[PDB]
């Protein structure tokens, strides 16, 4: 049969506002040299 | 030569196997305790996090200070800071 | 920040995109120079 069927949402916005905060924090990976090894270890592999 | 650290080192081979065999001393096992501390990853973020709060406590214009500073440029990791990693090793050095 | 900035990071994306496009147009079309230097003493 056909009746009405409305779809007042109040959830969307929370979601909309979680991923607007988490994509205005950026976040990758960052090659650091062991310890025991040269400052510069990581250099050509970070740039690569 | 005054205080030279050796790192001494202890490793004997059977000389019937390829398998290695340790050499631990039980005098020198149990001589540092533990505690609870931040997290961190390697030992240089250690020292870094160390100098970090010497110079929070250390005032300025203070001979203190400048060391502290230069200890602590002479501690980073990347090549595109080399530059300042070398002079502050350089003033240190000539500092005696 | 603003209430619109996963649109602009879309459009950002989209330059982005339109950059791309613009500087293969431009290799298959213009004429880019290309900076040589000669390096002479005088």
């Amino acid at each position: 049969t056909l009746q009405y069927r409305g779809q007042f949402d109040v959830v969307r916005p929370v979601v909309r506002k979680l991923v607007s905060e988490m994509r205005q924090n950026p976040i990758d990976v960052l090659y650091r040299p062991k310890d025991g090894a040269r400052p510069d270890a990581a250099d050509v592999l970070m740039g690569m | 030569g005054s205080e030279k650290d050796v790192q001494l080192m202890a490793e004997v081979v059977d000389l019937a196997t390829g398998e290695k065999q340790v050499l631990n001393d039980i005098r020198g096992r149990y001589e540092c305790y533990t505690d609870v501390g931040p997290s961190f990853q390697s030992m240089k973020q250690q020292n870094r996090a160390e100098i970090l709060e010497l110079l929070g406590k250390t005032p300025q214009g203070t001979p203190e200070y400048q060391l502290l500073l230069l200890q602590y440029f002479t501690l980073l990791d990347g090549k595109g800071v080399e530059m300042m990693r070398d002079y502050a090793n350089k003033q240190l050095i000539q500092m005696g | 920040d603003l209430e619109t900035y996963v649109f602009q990071d879309n459009l950002a994306t989209a330059m982005r995109r339109d950059g791309e496009i613009y500087q293969s147009i431009v290799n298959d079309i213009y004429d880019v120079p290309r900076n040589v230097t000669i390096t002479l003493e005088d």
